[PDB]
């Protein structure tokens, strides 16, 4: 079904974009030895 | 939808605008001399 | 000559090992 | 250094003894290992297997002869 | 001045106060692993037989179709598919998708993405907690083995039907067919893998018995000795010098790994390297670089072949191979 | 100390380059003869008169294919003593009938008894609990069941594993083809313990190395790695985590040792052919319904292929003349 | 009937795993 | 043919040890000994203090 | 076979009764 | 095979592949010479 | 010791020493060139003229016949001299590189930041590292342009898809359409369409190398003339170990890709010098058996796919996506045309498939290349994991272990 393909595509792209933009959100700073 | 690229473009836009809103109040304009950037402007 | 344990024990391993090593070397020159 | 000079002669003597034990065919006779020309004989084309327990010594002798 | 929604989302995702750490790698790990888990459970309980061979003879793998937990499996994809991408929307019907082994492709792909993201998540939590990041390197060995058994061997053989079935008896069938076709037992990398697994069990039992032997008395009589250790204590819970003296007297005068750092490095390194080598052996045997062939290596003077143990092993391999090659 | 027994006891427990003890009187000669007997067999002794195989370095075998093969099937479960009624003192006939196998197996059996006694003796001398001796009972149970109990239930010593690399590989496929040993739940518990022991070795060594404290001095009263950090890491990664160091190390003992003990119980059943070969309901279903096929039914077909194609050469004492029509094939099925 | 027992056993195992994860003994650091 | 005795073997082989473990844990909770995050016994029959008071 | 394991366990507990609650820290 | 004016250079060619791998063992013996500083 | 690294990790002492780092890198490059030249010299010394290249364990000579050096029509090897001069040139360049690396490592300027500010660098100076990356990107684009110069102007490239059995063909119309070129990159990696591996002609090859050279050139001047942006500066770790880890990830990806490439693709690796692929050999067996059965005088040797494709039956049906230069003349619109099979089958295709039948104790050079570069790609991914973790932890500051005075976990509230 095309609708199932659309839903799976948008779910996959949603989680991949969550991963990608999350690692771009200053990830090396999120560590306990952060210099204030 | 039809060509399957709008699903790609549309979703990374929506999360992209959320990321851009977070990026707007980041004072990252000045360049640092370090192994990693420890500057993260947490509003709250 | 005769230590309490060491001389008999290490010669119990070294003497057959060298004899076997000579025997293994001779097997490499057997044509089959 | 006294034990080194006796290891300089006994180690080659033992290595040569192992070498001559195989190269002279004494290893085949001592262990019963057949030479490549006596795996099969003219009168025995099959695999020589021991079929009786208490006559194993005699069976091997009347089969490995020649 | 209010915090953006993305800031709160990033704070919650990378939070160390969650019961299970999520992280950005977990944003890929959790939906993929939960997809493969539910799909595997459904396909294991109820799924119609899959025509794996491609010649209209299906193999039953589900509980509802007459097999138990041992013989139950998610049968690999059909030989007609090969290495073709077969999602649920590219099949004409759900019945045809289930007939061609689509659940195998779905579960395997989601599981592979999930375990790679699990490696990344282990690094991520090691980073948020301020510890050294090499547990993920240790987990990279079973992940490599799973990749070689589920993805890379089908790539080399040209069909996902040759992947390992997601079951117990299917795993045994994969092992037997692999031995028949490649002689993995005589491959040096499988020998390194068996050495790694056997040695890992040896070293685990050895280290555990050495520590358990030299526990310092802290409890009363017949009380469990595990109450002698306090969670978060600083002092050592066992007598290291007594265990080292025992291990030294056990084999030879100075053999104890006096430095516990290199002892634990050796413990972490030996089975990981062994599993790495057996994974690479399985992956290289996918491209027909088989194991050692010592067939007909002993001949007599007249040219007759004298068998060895490798010849008996080859006879077993030939029997499995002729029973597997169904009308080759 | 006081009597002649006390001077011998003091001499045996003396701190020398290798500990001897009272167990060394049994361990050291028996282990040296078993290893020396094995090295003698793989170098010179053939298996031509017992198996119809060449299995020595003298005949052209390498390290992977050389073995100390089991006695002939006609020998039965004979001890095959050198002075026994089979060889009658003739060491050459003793080598040809497979007497070196019983030499290695019996001296190896008293060797592992002496080593476990050595573990008990040093633990009492040092003053620690004898948990290494209990952990070594796993390998003892595996050696005793596989090399002694399994042939003692079978027809002869012939069906025991032969002391060799490729010979052990045959023994793996023999028990798969003839007993369906992978389908045995006791072997499955053994695989779980052995693979779990390798997991426990890898995961504990990595965790200690990675939760290390920024500073191993041998006389360190303090622990070198953070148990709190390690517990926090695995609680959020895996869901559960160790919190007791003593329970963590008993678990590292228990998992591989219980795997050895569980698989040994199944080998005892395999000695009497009390095997987990078939699921009867699935075998009856496939008989009435030829379309029915699972992975278990496909495995029993491969077991039939193993059995019929190796039996002619694996068991040469029996004739086993199998024509090509009765040899099972997937092609002509 | 057998498949029902198999499903019950597997689901019960997963329930035990769920309870062991989320209703575990909370680790307390000694003071 | 459903093996009648096999059903009891699976059921009673699972129920009886599960019952024994559950009964042992519940009475352990009543005595305050069902946690490993407590000190060893201060006296015979007297459980030690918990780590968090 | 299982009773051989019990012999090793109960034999060790007899000869090591003094140290089976743990050993000294020194 | 090798061209005719350079056919006399046949024996040196066979050992040409083994030079890169023996550079790795040269690093080990160099550290062993200094005692693994 | 001084740096804390032991002898078994002694190359980690060169992280902050740029002069000796340059010496070590140039020496390793000299070793690489030495192996290249010595291996092609070894391969020409043992080359038997009558046998094909894949029958004598050659991996470097087939890389030269693909470039159109010393190769005739049909894949025949004519002259060994071009391979010899390639080997001699690589030997001499290796001697030069080894001398330069030894000099820079031993007697060259140690820590050359002060003496040569153009060559000196700091790992955190993002402008300098982007400049170095841009220069090397320009060099890589120049190398791709050198391959295009070989393909379109200098001699040519061996086209295995040329009519009659393949020939060295000079390409004059490269595929410059970015839709096809980048649809190869955006292609799915599964069966049927094999991502970049599925390149089936020389035109897309040379056009894609034109696009890659142009992209590498413009990216090189971009990275030379610019600086990383704020998002890139806040995302990455700016240290030598981090750059090494990124390179390790990229090199691992490329190693796995080239392993699958030499396993499947027969265009950049023709079956005349590297031998047939696995699917190629299987369809060769099926095709030659069908040729025998047709010459004897639907057929069981073929089958009708559900997509209306006439393909070989049996176990060979899983390789129905195989394309070979000796099947395509007999392949029409619906696949294997029955009319084309027994009408115009040329004798050069008949011998080629019969030759590929026997190359189904023998290990093909495709198998060696695939297995070796796969092993290297996987272990380089493992090295990426190691160096990426260590770079991130060393940048944050806890690569030496957990500080006892301030343990981070002790400051967090309990999990439950
Ligand atoms: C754990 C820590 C200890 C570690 C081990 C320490 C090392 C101990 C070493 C001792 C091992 C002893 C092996 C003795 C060989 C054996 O048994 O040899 C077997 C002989 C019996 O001989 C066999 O007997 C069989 C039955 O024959 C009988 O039946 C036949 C009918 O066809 C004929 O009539 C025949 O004449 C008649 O004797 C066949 O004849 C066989 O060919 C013949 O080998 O018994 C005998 O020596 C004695 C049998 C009685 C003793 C049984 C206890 C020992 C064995 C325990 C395992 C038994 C379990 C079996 C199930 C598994
Ligand atoms: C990127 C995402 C990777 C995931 C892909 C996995 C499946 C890849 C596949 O089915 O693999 C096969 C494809 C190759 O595609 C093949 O490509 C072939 C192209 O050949 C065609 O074109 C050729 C042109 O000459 C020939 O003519 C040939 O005859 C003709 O058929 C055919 O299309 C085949 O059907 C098609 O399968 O690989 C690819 O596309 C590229 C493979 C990427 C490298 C392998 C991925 C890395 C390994 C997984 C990670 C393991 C990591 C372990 C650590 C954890
Ligand atoms: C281009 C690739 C590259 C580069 C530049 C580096 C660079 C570095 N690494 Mg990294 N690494 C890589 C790839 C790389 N690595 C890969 C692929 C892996 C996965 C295996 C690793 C895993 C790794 C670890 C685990 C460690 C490093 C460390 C180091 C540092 C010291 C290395 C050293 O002193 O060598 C010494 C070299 C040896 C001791 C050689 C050992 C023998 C090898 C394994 C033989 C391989 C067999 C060979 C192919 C055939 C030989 C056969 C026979 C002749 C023996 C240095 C900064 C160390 C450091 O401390 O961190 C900064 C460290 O602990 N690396
Ligand atoms: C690709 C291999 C390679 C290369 C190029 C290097 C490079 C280097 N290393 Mg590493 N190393 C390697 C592999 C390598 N290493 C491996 C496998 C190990 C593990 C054993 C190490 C362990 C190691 C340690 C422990 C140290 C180095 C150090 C160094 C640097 C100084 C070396 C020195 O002082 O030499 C002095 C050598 C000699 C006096 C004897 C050798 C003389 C020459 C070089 C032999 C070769 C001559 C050559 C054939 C001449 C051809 C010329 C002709 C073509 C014209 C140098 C940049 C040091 C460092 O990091 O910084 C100072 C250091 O402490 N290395
Ligand atoms: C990846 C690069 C590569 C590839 C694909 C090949 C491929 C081939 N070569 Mg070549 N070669 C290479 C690099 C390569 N070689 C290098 C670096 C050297 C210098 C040592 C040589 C020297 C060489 C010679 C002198 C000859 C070949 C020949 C061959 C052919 C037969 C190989 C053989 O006999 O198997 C042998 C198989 C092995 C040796 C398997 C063992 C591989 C190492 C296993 C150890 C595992 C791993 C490295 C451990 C790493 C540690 C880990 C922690 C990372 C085959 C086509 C022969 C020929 O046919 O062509 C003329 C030939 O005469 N090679
Ligand atoms: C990656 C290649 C590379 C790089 C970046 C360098 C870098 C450098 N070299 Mg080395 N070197 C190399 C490879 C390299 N070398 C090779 C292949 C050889 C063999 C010919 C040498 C042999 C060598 C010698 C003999 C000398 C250098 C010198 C120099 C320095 C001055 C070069 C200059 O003024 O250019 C100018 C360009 C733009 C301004 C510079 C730091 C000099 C030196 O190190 O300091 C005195 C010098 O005398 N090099
Ligand atoms: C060898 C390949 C290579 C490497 C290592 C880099 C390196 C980098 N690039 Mg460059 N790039 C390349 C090839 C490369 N580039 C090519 C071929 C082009 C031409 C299309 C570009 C054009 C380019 C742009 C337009 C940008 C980068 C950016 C970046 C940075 C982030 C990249 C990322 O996060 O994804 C990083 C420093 C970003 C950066 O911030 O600018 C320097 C960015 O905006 N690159
Ligand atoms: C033991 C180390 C070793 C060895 C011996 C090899 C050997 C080989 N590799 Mg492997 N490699 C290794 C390690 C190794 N590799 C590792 C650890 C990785 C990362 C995992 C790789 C990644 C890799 C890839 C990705 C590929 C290879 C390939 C190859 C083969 C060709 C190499 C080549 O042509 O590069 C040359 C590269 C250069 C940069 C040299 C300069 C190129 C410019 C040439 C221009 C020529 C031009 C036409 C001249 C025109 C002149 C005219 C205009 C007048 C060769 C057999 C290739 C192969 O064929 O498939 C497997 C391939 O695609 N390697
Ligand atoms: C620093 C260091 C190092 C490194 C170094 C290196 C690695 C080097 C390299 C080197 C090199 C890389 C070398 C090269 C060389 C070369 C040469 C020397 C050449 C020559 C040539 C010739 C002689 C040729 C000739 C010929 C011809 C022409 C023809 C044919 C024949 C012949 C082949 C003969 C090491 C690690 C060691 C150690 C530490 C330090
Ligand atoms: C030569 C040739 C060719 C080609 C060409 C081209 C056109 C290419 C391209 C290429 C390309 C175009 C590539 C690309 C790539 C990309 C990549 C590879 C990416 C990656 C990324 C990354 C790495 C990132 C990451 C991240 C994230 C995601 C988040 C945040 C963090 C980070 C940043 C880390 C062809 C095939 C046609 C044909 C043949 C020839
Ligand atoms: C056929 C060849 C003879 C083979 C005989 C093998 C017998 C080996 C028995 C050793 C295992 C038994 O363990 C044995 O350890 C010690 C010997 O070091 C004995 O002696 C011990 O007695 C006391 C225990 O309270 C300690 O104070 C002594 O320091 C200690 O020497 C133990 O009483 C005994 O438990
Ligand atoms: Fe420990």
């Amino acid at each position: 079904m095309f609708t199932l393909k659309i839903l799976v595509y948008t779910v996959v792209i949603f989680f991949i974009s969550l991963f990608t933009f999350g690692f771009l959100s200053s990830d090396p700073s999120r560590n306990p030895n952060r210099k204030d | 939808d039809d060509s399957l690229g709008f699903v790609l473009i549309g979703v990374t836009a929506v999360i992209g605008l959320a990321w851009a809103q977070w990026q707007s109040y980041q004072d990252d304009g000045d360049d640092f001399f370090d192994t990693y950037d420890s500057r993260r402007a947490a509003a709250a | 000559p005769i230590f309490t344990f060491r001389w008999l024990t290490i010669h119990a391993l070294a003497v057959p090992t060298v004899f076997f090593l000579g025997a293994i070397t001779s097997m490499q020159f057997i044509q089959r | 250094i006294r034990y080194w000079i006796i290891h300089s002669i006994t180690i080659p003597s033992l290595f040569v003894a192992g070498f001559l034990f195989v190269s002279t065919g004494l290893a085949y006779d001592a262990f019963g290992t057949p030479r490549p020309n006596e795996y099969f004989t003219q009168d025995r084309q099959q695999i020589p297997l021991v079929n009786d327990r208490f006559s194993a010594k005699q069976e091997l002798e009347d089969l490995t002869k020649g | 001045e209010s915090a953006s929604f993305w800031e709160q989302f990033c704070a919650w995702i990378t939070s160390t106060e969650n019961r299970l750490y999520i992280g950005w790698f977990g944003c890929l790990m959790f939906p993929t692993l939960l997809t493969a888990t539910s799909a595997y459970i459904i396909a294991f309980i109820a799924a119609p037989p899959v025509d794996i061979d491609g010649i209209r003879e299906p193999v039953a793998g589900s509980l509802l179709y007459g097999n138990n937990i041992i013989s139950g499996a998610v049968v690999p994809s059909s030989n007609a598919i090969g290495v073709h991408f077969y999602p649920i929307w590219e099949a004409a019907s759900i019945d045809e998708w289930l007939y061609n082994g689509g659940p195998y492709q779905l579960v395997v792909f989601h599981f592979f993405i999930g375990v790679c993201a699990y490696i990344g998540r282990e690094w991520e939590l090691s980073y948020r907690l301020g510890m050294r990041p090499w547990i993920c390197v240790a987990f990279s060995a079973p992940v490599a083995a799973a990749a070689a058994v589920f993805v890379i061997y089908p790539i080399g053989q040209g069909s996902f039907s040759d992947g390992m079935p997601l079951g117990i008896s299917g795993t045994f069938n994969f092992m037997l067919v692999f031995q028949a076709e490649h002689n993995i037992l005589m491959h040096p990398f499988h020998m390194l893998g068996v050495a790694g697994v056997f040695g890992g069990s040896l070293f685990s039992a050895m280290h555990g018995s050495l520590v358990t032997s030299s526990l310092i008395r802290e409890t009363s009589e017949n009380e469990s000795l595990n109450y002698g250790y306090k969670f978060g204590q600083e002092e050592e819970t066992y007598n290291i010098v007594a265990a080292h003296g025992y291990f030294g007297r056990l084999i030879f005068q100075y053999a104890s790994f006096n430095n516990s750092r290199a002892l634990h490095f050796f413990l972490g390194a030996w089975p990981v390297v062994g599993i790495w080598f057996t994974a690479m052996g399985v992956a290289t045997m996918a491209f027909n670089l088989n194991g050692f062939n010592f067939n007909q290596s002993v001949v007599d003077s007249q040219g007759r072949v004298i068998n060895t143990w490798a010849d008996i092993l080859n006879r077993s391999n030939l029997g499995m191979e002729v029973m597997h090659e169904r009308n080759a | 100390d006081r009597g002649v027994f006390d001077l011998i006891d003091d001499w045996l427990k003396r701190d020398r380059f290798v500990f001897v003890g009272w167990s060394g009187l049994l361990l050291f000669p028996c282990a040296f003869l078993a290893v020396g007997g094995w090295l003698t067999g793989i170098t010179f002794v053939t298996s031509w008169y017992t198996h119809g195989l060449a299995s020595s370095f003298l005949e052209g075998c390498n390290f992977l294919t050389a073995a100390v093969s089991t006695p002939a099937n006609s020998m039965g479960h004979s001890l095959l003593l050198l002075w026994g009624p089979e060889a009658q003192g003739d060491i050459t006939r003793w080598f040809q009938i497979g007497g070196l196998w019983t030499f290695v197996a019996l001296h190896g059996s008293f060797g592992v008894i002496g080593f476990c006694l050595r573990q008990f003796e040093i633990a009492r001398l040092v003053g620690i609990r004898p948990y290494n001796a209990i952990a070594f009972s796993g390998p003892i149970a595996v050696f005793v069941t596989v090399f002694l109990v399994y042939p003692l239930g079978q027809a002869s010593w012939f069906f025991a594993p032969s002391f060799g690399v490729a010979a052990i590989f045959r023994f793996l496929l023999f028990l798969q083809g003839f007993h369906n040993w992978t389908l045995n739940p006791f072997h499955m518990m053994g695989v779980a313990g052995i693979l779990g022991g390798a997991l426990l070795c890898a995961i504990h060594g990595a965790t200690v190395e990675n939760t290390l404290f920024e500073d191993f001095t041998p006389t360190q009263s303090e622990e070198t790695y953070s148990m709190v950090t390690a517990n926090r890491f695995w609680s959020q990664i895996f869901g559960v985590a160790f919190s007791n160091k003593r329970w963590l190390h008993f678990f590292m003992l228990f998992v591989p040792v219980a795997g050895m003990w569980t698989s040994s119980l199944g080998i005892v059943g395999l000695a009497l052919n009390l095997r987990s070969y078939d699921f009867v309901s699935q075998e009856l279903r496939a008989a009435e319904d030829p379309e029915f096929e699972t992975f278990y039914t496909k495995n029993n077909l491969l077991n039939e292929g193993i059995r019929s194609w190796m039996a002619a050469q694996d068991q040469p004492h029996e004739n086993f003349i199998f024509p090509e029509e009765v040899l099972p094939r997937g092609n002509a099925l | 009937m057998e498949a029902l027992v198999y499903t019950f056993l597997l689901i019960g195992t997963l329930i035990v795993i769920f309870f062991a994860i989320f209703f575990r003994d909370p680790p307390r650091i000694v003071k | 043919e459903v093996s009648f005795g096999a059903f009891l073997a699976v059921i009673l082989g699972l129920f009886i040890p599960v019952v024994f473990l559950v009964t042992l844990y519940i009475q352990s909770e009543a005595q305050g000994t069902a946690t490993n995050f407590r000190l060893p016994d201060k006296a015979p029959g007297v459980p030690g203090d918990r780590y968090d008071a | 076979l299982l009773f051989f394991l019990g012999h090793l366990w109960h034999g060790g507990r007899t000869l090591f009764r003094d140290v089976f609650a743990g050993i000294g820290a020194e | 095979a090798l061209p005719e004016p350079y056919t006399a250079f046949r024996p040196i060619v066979d050992v040409m592949p083994a030079i890169p791998v023996l550079f790795l063992l040269l690093a080990f013996v160099w550290q062993a010479s200094v005692g693994f500083r | 010791e001084s740096t804390g690294f032991a002898w078994w990790s002694g190359n980690a002492r060169l992280i902050n020493v740029s002069g000796k780092l340059l010496g070590a890198h140039v020496a390793h490059a000299g070793l690489m060139v030495f192996w290249c030249g010595a291996m092609t010299l070894f391969e020409v010394a043992h080359y038997i003229p009558e046998k094909p290249l894949y029958e004598q364990g050659c991996i470097l000579i087939p890389h030269l016949t693909t470039l159109g050096w010393g190769v005739g029509p049909g894949g025949e090897v004519t002259d060994v001299y071009p391979f010899f001069v390639v080997g001699v040139l690589h030997l001499i360049s290796s001697a030069v590189l080894g001398f330069g690396g030894v000099y820079h490592s031993l007697i060259g300027p140690d820590t050359l930041e002060e003496s040569f500010p153009f060559f000196g660098y700091d790992w955190r100076d993002k402008n300098k590292m982007t400049t170095i990356l841009g220069i090397h990107l320009i060099l890589l684009g120049i190398g791709s342009f050198l391959l295009v110069a070989k393909a379109c102007f200098v001699g040519g490239l061996y086209d295995t898809w040329a009519p009659g059995g393949g020939d060295v063909r000079i390409v004059t119309a490269p595929t410059l359409n970015p839709l096809i070129i980048f649809g190869y990159v955006l292609k799915s990696p599964f069966g049927g369409d094999g991502w970049i591996i599925s390149v089936n002609n020389l035109e897309d090859l040379v056009g894609g190398h034109i696009w890659l050279g142009f992209l590498c050139v413009v990216g090189g001047i971009w990275h030379i003339l610019t600086k990383p942006f704020a998002w890139a500066r806040r995302t990455f770790v700016w240290s030598g170990e981090a750059y090494l880890s990124y390179s390790l990830a990229a090199l691992s990806v490329m190693g796995l890709t080239a392993s699958v490439f030499v396993w499947y693709n027969n265009t950049a690796y023709p079956s005349e010098f590297f031998g047939p692929t696995g699917p190629e050999a299987s369809q060769s067996q099926a095709f030659t058996f069908l040729v025998r059965d047709q010459r004897l005088g639907l057929g069981k040797y073929l089958m009708r796919s559900p997509s209306g494709e006439i393909i070989f039956g049996g176990e060979t049906m899983r390789f129905w996506d195989m394309r070979a230069p000796w099947v395509e003349p007999l392949r029409g619109p619906n696949g294997l045309d029955l009319n084309k099979i027994r009408n115009d089958i040329q004798p050069w295709q008949e011998r080629r498939a019969a030759e590929y039948m026997t190359h189904a104790n023998y290990v093909s050079p495709r198998s060696w290349l695939t297995t070796s570069h796969f092993f290297l790609g996987f272990f380089l991914w493992v090295g990426h994991l190691w160096h990426a973790g260590r770079a991130r932890a060393a940048a944050a500051g806890f690569e030496k272990g957990i500080n006892r005075e301030n343990e981070p976990v002790l400051s967090m509230r309990p999990l439950d």
